[PDB]
């Protein structure tokens, strides 16, 4: 179920949001896999950080991350979100979103092609697929 | 800007390529703006139809530059690489059907009375206030003033090609939509003309003190190897001075004010982004409207917000 | 082409076992001539059915259930992307890289103990003194 | 009459040239008559407001007027409003930090005249404590540009109705585009688990900024150039 | 796409630590150290790319005078932690060895245009 | 510039003969040179301790059981500061892998109920014995073992009994371990304390809510733990971390009601009935009030006469009345 | 037109010091009045008297500045800050920057004499 | 009218064949509209990595720039023949007013000319006095125009607009969008 | 095999993974950190990790040392390392090597060794 | 003379004007090149801080820094301008006066001067 209903929160910030839209365009059709971008964080599983994270935006990002109900995952898309990217040495840029929120999959690129983002989604689903939920409780 | 400071000339073929790709870029930008606008008002389908055309053009970007979005292809002196061998035919093949792809969006949008309900007399801007507020592009041509940098300050091969300039009269969201929709057609015309008239010759300025030499020289010739080394380690030095250079970017007038101190690194670079002036004029335009009208207004300003804050 | 006839004809051309395999991996029903095979075991097909749109005329059938795009061997990866006309097995000897080392293909190991561990390849810049005493 | 028999473009005979001929021309030559016209125009403007115009400069197609900060309102009004000028559109407003001058910042205004298809640039100067008169009363568009100039550089604009930071973070200290402000700023942010909030800390980089400007050329690269001044604007030589 | 360091057919590395790639990189992604190899050759002892700073612009590939650093057409290398995205010399050479054939395809196709 | 507030000096020598040289000012990109294994790091107290440790860049090895519970710990340190190790108490090699490279080992592993796989003995005495054997075998420089207040061998409560036995076996195995006994800890999202009082349908006591203990802020316990970690003079000492003033459960509930502007429901039940209820609810898979917890509901805090306190760490506990509003803010409704 | 926002004051450099001190005291009064609003907006742990104490310290820091232009600039920046706080433009994260003391003790070792500074290489 | 409708069989898009073609033409809003799908045998074939033109490409160059025997680089070195920026202060405009210009002098020879230049470059005459002494001929010729009118803001390339109406316009008569050429 | 750590404890590593490369045992540059040292300094990040998956490319120093010496008639050997099969410039810049001295003289770019005969 | 602390309107940290020392100088003629183009401007850069200059990350071997001014360097047209700027910011500075080549007359003919006594050395060309 978790892989089949893959609902992100869109949180699009810059040039990476355009490849994130092209994922949903006809050619790749994220919807065919079960991905619906949902505006509210309340109805979302995944946050995709797609864009340069500034110091002005860091509290807002952490706030939207906090308001997602569990279980929740985060994918960091693009060089800017991975490591601060082309503005790594700027005075108003967070050098990577993993300073702010825990991250599960890092998608490299500037911008990652739509196929690279879909590959990152497949990696997240592979991580979901190997997760122990009730087996972990049995180990307790 | 940098070539104007450098006092160098782009070859003819390079100029033509920059014009073709400037109009492919205009088509892509207008597809994104119009379809995002219609998605904001609620028309979700043109988004997807136009995104397939966007995909087709990003194939051309990737073929000439190697990246779908951030090409880094157009460089002071010309373009980084010559066109691949089978590109003109593919562009022409796409151009034979883009006309229909436009007609279908127009079928859904131009005459729909709900569309006209969401756009007619919304975000009205007068000619004089357009000039006063610093608006440019469609945001200014919608108010009746025929100003277009491609016609006024003919740059690149915009003087070798034939095209018209649409000008509105009411300065509301609907006129700007009509303007953008006709700029689609004019861009298709220019692309075809450049497909028919692409000349031969170099694509970058032929002085290896500005642009790097071809790799077959760089590996055989001493002078070329020195110039390659220096260009990629120190960079060329720009004569001191300053310039403000503006073009007719798809969103309006885009300009840069670069200050050169004679060295290899700019002393100052300020980018004039049309979205900055538009969003500044938002509070004047949107006063007295309803919240959905504010959404439609943001749509017609066509903001990207990389431009707004740099 | 979205037509049902296309699916029926492909299913007949391909056989029931392969139809079920395709329905359990790709979700479509594709009929095309085998072109080659990786070092990893995946198989690559090309099709000339006119009812197939641009960019759907080459495809891969992964060897494992836990398939991954990283498992496509280099060279086939380029062919499957329409990089080249001629498949790797059909390329002349002149246009093949010469190697003085054994060739080994390893897919993406992230999320496994085989993931890449980075490290500094240099010893420290400043070497400390090895203490030695002397007698007065 | 159908797409299965559409003619293959790929096999059509392409054009072929043997040698390409592109004459050598200096690109500044195309501006000569226009530079003369701009000179005449600038002469007229100086003669018209000798109380205000401290000087002009002309480079290809760009004319600059240098005025003192007190002269800005009159000169901008004359530009916007005289029949022969009509510079109705404000294009941008900015500052350039010159730390060698006594007055650090020089404020630049670009104007555009859609009526005449002409542009002009106007400069003034200011310091970290002396303000410049705001031109928001004349051009509405200048509001945001002056908020940006203040935010980046610290230049104050007297009479600006609402002057506050437009770009930098809330509570940012420093004006980033000053030549003495370091590239990476003084502070960075992270999430603090003990406090459950985004905290600000002194900057600490994992890799330090490598400034490769040390490898600038040791030989003067361009030289003096040539002067494109018209003969009608050079002082005569006796005999 | 992702980066890879090439070899000569004889299997000797092509990178001679000229550090032009380090100097041109607009994101300051590249870190290089060098010294005389025991056989006297000028070679690198450390070559790192921070794949989370890189903007994938391909300047490093235009710059290198021996075609040593190249950008493969590979986009599928997403990782689960950031430390795997800090490529050292060993990783980049392994990528070159692994993708050499595809690299030869792209080179044979585009080298006349560089 | 930042500062290594936890370190006394720059060069440090572990008891094992390792030379540790702190690099940097003391911020995120800096490194203290120490390496620490924190057992039970993803819990209530372990999270704060790990945040304080990785704030200054001491390498933190976190042994974990469930992958999804430990994810928030990665944010607290620079690249390569926080390292995760899969671990289980019944896999000795796993424990060995966790402690092998550390200069500091602290274990916070303790459970307030029993499970189908771990009873109080299995989690407090044999678990501590295995960890302490790994420590002794690898000769770890510093071993910190956290127990509970009122830990006594012959206690009525199986919790306190097993805790006292764990302390004894730790002292027998590693003579140089430090034993800490914190009082009931409160704070954000605490366990069986303030947050329970703030959103429970009803608090049911078998002893009239009369029990006294000196509640202590969790941040303060974590800071004291850090201080114990980095000073070598606390070896083989016992620490009784407890709050300033003594409270009764009823007093805390009254304070919570006053700060909540809402009345907390209290119902008093016979001890036998509440035992039977808790023993019955122990059949569901999610944690619930223990039988032994209600047994402990008849024990008041007993402070060892001869035990080092917060004063010996130059610390001053905060006041529970002061934090109330900060600690329960999301339930006021107002 | 683009109209000013809430609590916006047009930039005016006072020509005389006394006319500036009038505005300065008005601004101080505004800050003191707004203190409870700040305490509600930003969900602060600490008390309103502590907000007011912090404001008094901030105003104290420039009590001996003489040159008029510098005073004008300081007043303008102080007003910009007030408008930033009172309109809830600021978030809690940036607001608590003003308040570094009310955070807890950072650690055991904050050096004061030369020997402790020297031991930590900060001498 | 160029740019008007072209039939669907001159567009490189798949379309329909057989009875389905007739069905499509009967049921289409505009029968000449293509479907958007590129023709697989024609489009982007041969693939870019297998173009035959790669094995024949040579770097392009243009005469006389590629000549091996008559181009000295300094004759075509445009970067270093860049136009200097011409700064004119009020003293220089004064000097222009009194002493005339190099093109049309109003100065005496010998020491007189040099001393006139000197005392203007020292501040002997101000700009306002310069304008006052200025005759009618000089004001009209060299500040205003020969007709006495002020000069208009110069334009580099004057653009003469024309409005296209009728069938050649983009939109028909009703719409509020006109075609300027 | 057994590397003692700074702790005083023992780290066990298979012999195959202490070699600097599959084909070479020892370092080939003074500043180069040996595998033994790499593990000693990074053993925390190598726990529960599979060494056989790590990159381990071949050491090129030996590979070039296996290539036979090219004998040339004159005093100068010209090398450019081109690829005669593909198009474009794929070699290294063309340099000329003097071979009058006794012994083999290595190309500065590719390492190919020349000798005058 | 020197702007005290807390009336600087730049907003920089106080530590910059309290415990940091800048140096003003002209770049020396590089010994490796004969060109002199870089030697006329008056640079201003900050003296390093011991603890925060540079350390080595224990992961990828990078040069970490806690000094935010280690890369900053201003250019001025003249020594007095640099002094004025540093004073206006409140920075303690030190001036390093430049050194120039002492002029001496060089004659090509001097290589062939007749020697009346024993040759001190054989010039060779
Ligand atoms: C089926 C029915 C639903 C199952 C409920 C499961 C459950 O209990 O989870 C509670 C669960 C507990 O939350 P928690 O995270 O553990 O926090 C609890 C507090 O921290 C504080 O926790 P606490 O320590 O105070 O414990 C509260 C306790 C309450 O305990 C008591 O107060 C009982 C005291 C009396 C003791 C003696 C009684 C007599 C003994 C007789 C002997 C036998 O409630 C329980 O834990 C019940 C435990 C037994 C569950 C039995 C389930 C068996 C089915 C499988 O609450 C939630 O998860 C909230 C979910 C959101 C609810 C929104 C919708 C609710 C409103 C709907 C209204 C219905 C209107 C219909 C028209
Ligand atoms: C569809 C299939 C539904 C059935 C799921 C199968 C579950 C298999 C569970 C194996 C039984 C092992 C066991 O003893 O479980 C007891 C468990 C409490 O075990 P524990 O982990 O100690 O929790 C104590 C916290 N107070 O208590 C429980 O496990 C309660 C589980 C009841 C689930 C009933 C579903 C019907
Ligand atoms: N909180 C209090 O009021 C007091 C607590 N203490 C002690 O403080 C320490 C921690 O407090 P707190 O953090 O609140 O406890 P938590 O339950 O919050 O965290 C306890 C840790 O124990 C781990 N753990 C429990 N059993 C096992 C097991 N069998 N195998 C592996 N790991 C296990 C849990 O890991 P998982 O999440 O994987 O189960 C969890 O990380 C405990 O030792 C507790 O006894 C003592 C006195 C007062
Ligand atoms: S990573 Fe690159 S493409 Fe993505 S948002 Fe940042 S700059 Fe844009
Ligand atoms: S692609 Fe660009 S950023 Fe990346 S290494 Fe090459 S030059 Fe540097
Ligand atoms: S540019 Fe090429 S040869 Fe030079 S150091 Fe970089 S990778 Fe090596
Ligand atoms: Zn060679």
């Amino acid at each position: 179920a978790r892989q089949g209903s893959f609902w992100p929160v869109t949180f699009g910030l810059a040039c990476c949001a355009v490849e994130m839209m092209h994922v949903s365009a006809p050619r790749y059709d994220q919807d065919r896999l079960g991905i619906i971008f949902r505006a509210s964080p309340r109805q979302s599983d995944i946050m995709i950080v797609a864009g340069t994270l500034t110091n002005k935006m860091a509290p807002v990002l952490r706030q939207v991350y906090d308001q997602m109900p569990e279980p929740r995952w985060v994918i960091s898309m693009g060089s800017c979100a991975n490591g601060g990217g082309y503005y790594h040495f700027s005075y108003s840029v967070v050098r990577g979103c993993d300073r702010i929120v825990p991250v599960d999959v890092y998608v490299p690129g500037c911008p990652p092609t739509s196929e690279a983002l879909m590959y990152g989604v497949f990696q997240l689903q592979r991580k979901m697929r190997n997760t122990k939920i009730t087996r972990m409780w049995y180990r307790k | 800007a940098v070539e104007k400071l450098l006092n160098v000339e782009v070859p003819l073929r390079g100029k033509y390529i920059r014009t073709m790709f400037g109009e492919i870029t205009r088509v892509l930008n207008h597809l994104m703006s119009v379809c995002s606008h219609a998605m904001d008002v609620g028309a979700l389908t043109p988004f997807l139809w136009g995104f397939e055309e966007r995909e087709k053009l990003m194939e051309f970007y990737e073929r000439v530059s190697g990246a779908r979005l951030h090409a880094a292809y157009v460089r002071p002196g010309g373009v980084s690489q010559d066109l691949p061998a089978g590109l003109l035919d593919d562009i022409y093949m796409w151009a034979t059907q883009f006309g229909d792809r436009l007609d279908e969006i127009e079928e859904l949008l131009t005459d729909n009375r709900i569309w006209k309900l969401r756009t007619v007399n919304i975000g009205t801007v007068t000619a004089q206030d357009a000039l006063n507020l610093g608006l440019s592009g469609p945001m200014l041509r919608g108010s009746g003033i025929p100003f277009d940098i491609r016609k006024n300050a003919p740059y690149d091969a915009y003087d070798k090609v034939d095209f018209d300039v649409p000008v509105g009269m009411n300065g509301d969201c609907y006129d700007r939509y009509l303007i953008r929709m006709a700029e689609f057609r004019q861009s298709l015309r220019i692309i075809e003309q450049c497909c028919n008239d692409m000349p031969a010759g170099a694509v970058k300025v032929e002085d290896f003190k500005i642009n790097s030499p071809p790799r077959n020289l760089m590996k055989e010739d001493m002078e070329a190897l020195i110039h390659h080394f220096l260009l990629y380690t120190k960079g060329y030095s720009v004569p001191p001075g300053e310039t403000y250079t503006a073009i007719e970017a798809p969103k309006g007038e885009m300009g840069v004010y670069v200050v050169s101190d004679g060295s290899e690194r700019p002393y100052k670079c300020k980018i004039r982004a049309p979205g900055f002036a538009h969003l500044g004029a938002f509070d004047h335009i949107a006063r007295g409207h309803f919240l959905p009208d504010a959404v439609a207004i943001i749509g017609t300003m066509d903001l990207v917000f990389g431009e707004v804050d740099r | 082409s979205s037509s049902l006839y296309r699916v029926l004809r492909n299913a007949w051309e391909v056989g029931p076992r392969s139809y079920w395999k395709q329905l359990n991996s790709i979700g479509d029903t594709k009929s095309g001539r085998l072109v080659g095979t990786d070092i990893y075991g995946n198989k690559f097909y090309e099709t000339d059915h006119q009812d197939e749109i641009h960019l759907r005329t080459r495809y891969v059938e992964y060897k494992e259930k836990d398939y991954d795009m990283s498992q496509v061997e280099p060279g086939w990866h380029f062919w499957l992307g329409y990089g080249v006309d001629t498949a790797p097995c059909n390329t002349p000897k002149e246009k093949l890289p010469i190697r003085a080392y054994p060739y080994k293909f390893q897919p993406n190991y992230t999320g496994t103990p085989g993931a890449f561990v980075t490290y500094n390849t240099l010893k420290p810049k400043i070497s400390a003194w090895e203490p030695v005493t002397k007698q007065r | 009459p159908s797409w299965e028999n559409i003619k293959d473009i790929r096999l059509d005979p392409k054009v072929h040239v043997d040698e390409v001929y592109e004459p050598i021309v200096n690109p500044a030559d195309r501006y000569l008559q226009h530079v003369s016209d701009l000179h005449q125009y600038a002469k007229y403007i100086m003669a018209a407001l000798p109380k205000y115009i401290q000087g002009f400069s002309v480079w290809k197609d760009e004319l600059t007027l240098h005025v003192a900060p007190s002269a800005v309102i009159p000169v901008t009004t004359f530009l916007r409003d005289n029949t022969s000028t009509q510079y109705k559109s404000i294009i941008d407003i900015t500052a350039v930090d010159y730390p060698s001058r006594e007055n650090r910042f020089e404020v630049v205004y670009n104007f555009l005249s859609v009526r005449h298809n002409s542009r002009i640039r106007l400069k003034t100067y200011a310091t970290e404590v002396t303000p410049v008169p705001s031109i928001t009363c004349l051009y509405e568009g200048a509001n945001w540009f002056e908020r940006e100039a203040y935010d980046m550089y610290g230049v104050f604009f007297e009479g600006h109705p609402d002057l506050r930071r437009i770009m930098t973070d809330y509570g940012f200290e420093g004006h980033p585009l000053r030549k003495d402000f370091p590239l990476t700023g003084y502070t960075e942010v992270r999430w603090d688990e003990e406090k459950r909030r985004v905290v600000y800390e002194p900057l600490e980089l994992t890799q330090a900024f490598r400034n490769f400007s040390a490898g600038s050329t040791a030989w003067e690269p361009v030289g003096p150039g040539r002067d494109d001044r018209p003969d009608s604007f050079k002082l005569p030589t006796p005999k | 796409g992702e980066h890879a360091l090439r070899r000569y057919p004889s299997g000797e590395e092509r990178c001679i630590a000229c550090k032009l790639c380090e100097a041109i990189c607009p994101a300051l992604a590249i870190t290089i150290d060098a010294e005389e190899r025991i056989d006297g050759s000028r070679r690198t002892t450390k070559y790192d790319i921070d794949m989370t700073k890189c903007i994938y612009c391909g300047y490093c590939q235009e710059s290198c005078p021996v075609d040593a650093i190249v950008e493969t057409p590979n986009v599928e290398y997403a990782t689960e932690t950031r430390e795997e995205l800090l490529y050292n010399k060993e990783k980049l050479l392994a990528n070159g060895d692994k993708w050499e054939l595809e690299l030869q395809y792209a080179l044979d196709a585009d080298a006349p245009y560089r | 510039m930042n500062s290594f507030e936890n370190l006394a000096q720059d060069v440090n020598i572990t008891r094992s003969g390792k030379t540790l040289i702190a690099k940097g000012t003391g911020g995120r990109s800096s490194r203290t040179g120490y390496t620490a294994t924190v057992f039970g790091a993803n819990g209530f107290l372990g999270s704060y301790l790990t945040a304080k440790l990785a704030k200054h860049g001491t390498t933190v090895v976190v042994p974990y059981r469930e992958e999804m519970a430990k994810r928030h710990l990665k944010v607290t340190g620079d690249l390569g500061v926080v390292n995760f190790l899969e671990m289980d108490l019944r896999n000795l090699e796993s424990i060995d892998e966790a402690v092998r490279h550390s200069d500091i080992v602290v274990n916070l592993i303790g459970r307030e109920y029993e499970t189908k796989n771990f009873n109080y003995y299995d989690v407090h005495v044999e678990g501590a014995r295995r960890i302490a054997e790994a420590v002794k075998k690898h000769n770890i420089a510093r071993y910190i073992h956290v127990s509970a207040f009122n830990a006594e061998i012959d206690s009525p409560s199986e919790f306190n009994h097993t805790k006292g036995l764990g302390e004894q076996v730790t002292k027998d195995i590693v003579p140089w371990a430090t034993i800490v006994r914190p009082a009931p800890m409160f704070g954000r999202e605490d366990k069986w304390f303030l947050d329970r009082m703030a959103r429970s349908p009803c608090l049911v006591s078998a002893n009239k809510f009369q029990e006294t203990s000196n509640p202590v802020h969790v941040i303060d316990v974590a800071a004291a733990l850090e201080r114990i970690c980095f000073d070598d003079s606390t070896v083989a000492q016992t620490f009784e971390l407890y709050g300033p003033q003594k409270f009764t459960q009823k007093q805390i509930i009254d304070m919570v009601s006053e700060t909540l502007r809402k009345e907390v429901r209290h119902i008093e039940l016979p001890k036998a009935l509440y035992q039977a209820y808790t023993k019955a609810t122990q059949a569901i898979w999610w944690p619930t009030y223990s039988p032994d917890q209600v047994e402990r509901q008849f024990l008041s805090q007993k402070i060892d006469p001869s035990a080092k306190t917060f004063n010996d760490l130059d610390l001053t506990p905060m006041e529970l009345p002061d934090l109330m509003f900060k600690l329960i803010r999301p339930y006021r409704v107002n | 037109a683009i109209i000013a926002t809430a609590f916006a004051e047009t930039v005016k450099f006072s020509g005389s010091k006394q006319e500036l001190q009038k505005r300065t005291l008005a601004l101080y009064r505004q800050f003191l009045r707004g203190a409870p609003t700040f305490a509600d907006l930003y969900e602060v742990q600490f008390s309103i008297p502590t907000i007011r104490t912090k404001i008094r310290q901030e105003f104290e820091r420039h009590r001996f500045v003489d040159d008029l232009s510098i005073q004008n600039v300081l007043y303008a920046k102080g007003h910009m800050e007030y408008q930033e706080c009172i309109n809830f433009w600021k978030q809690q994260a940036q607001f608590l920057k003003y308040f570094p003391e009310e955070d807890d003790i950072q650690g055991r070792h904050q050096p004061s004499n030369f020997v402790d500074k020297f031991l930590k290489n900060r001498a | 009218l160029p740019g008007g409708p072209v039939p669907v069989f001159k567009k490189y898009t798949v379309g329909s064949k057989g009875i389905w073609e007739k069905l499509r033409v009967l049921l289409a809003i505009a029968p000449n509209r293509s479907t958007g799908n590129p023709i697989v045998p024609l489009y982007r074939v041969p693939t870019p990595g297998s173009r035959p033109e790669a094995n024949v490409y040579q770097d392009p160059s243009s005469y006389p720039t590629n000549d091996i025997a008559e181009n000295p680089y300094w004759k075509r070195d445009h970067r270093r023949a860049y136009p200097q920026t011409a700064f004119f202060d009020q003293k220089t405009v004064t000097g222009l007013l009194e002493l005339g210009s190099e093109a049309t002098p109003r100065i005496a020879d010998g020491e007189a000319g040099t001393k006139a230049l000197a005392n203007i470059a020292n501040g002997g005459v101000s700009f306002t006095q310069a304008l006052g002494k200025s005759s009618k001929d000089v004001i009209y010729g060299e500040v205003l125009t020969v007709n006495g009118l002020p000069p208009v803001a110069p334009t580099l390339a004057p653009k003469q607009w024309k409005i296209i109406e009728g069938e050649a316009a983009i939109y028909p008569k009703g719409y509020p969008c006109r075609t300027f050429h | 095999k057994s590397i003692i750590s700074y702790n005083g404890n023992t780290i066990e590593i298979p012999e195959e993974y202490t070699k600097q490369a599959p084909n070479r045992d020892s370092t080939w540059a003074p500043a180069q950190a040996s595998k033994t040292e790499i593990y000693k300094n990074n053993m925390v990040r190598f726990e529960q990790k599979d060494l056989s998956k790590q990159p381990m490319p071949y050491a090129g120093i030996e590979l070039i040392a296996q290539q036979p010496v090219r004998f040339v008639h004159g005093n100068t050997a010209v090398c450019d390392g081109a690829n005669h099969n593909g198009p474009g410039a794929q070699g290294h810049p063309k340099i000329f090597i003097n071979v009058d001295a006794p012994g083999s003289h290595a190309c500065q770019y590719c390492g190919t060794r020349y000798e005058k005969e | 003379d020197n702007v005290p602390a807390h009336e600087i309107v730049s907003g920089a940290p106080a530590e910059l004007s309290r415990n940091r020392v800048v140096r003003i100088y002209q770049q020396a003629k590089p010994a490796t090149q004969s060109g002199e183009y870089g030697t006329f401007a008056w640079r201003l850069d900050w003296d390093i801080v011991d603890v925060a200059n540079r350390w080595e990350n224990d992961l990828i071997g990078w040069q970490s820094s806690g000094d935010y001014m280690q890369a900053t360097q201003m250019k001025f047209t003249s020594k007095e301008s640099a002094i004025k700027f540093a004073n206006k910011q409140g920075w303690d500075f030190y001036i390093q006066e430049p050194h120039h080549r002492k002029f001496r007359v060089k004659q090509y003919a001097n290589n062939f001067v007749h020697s009346y006594g024993k040759l001190k050395h054989i010039r060779t060309k």
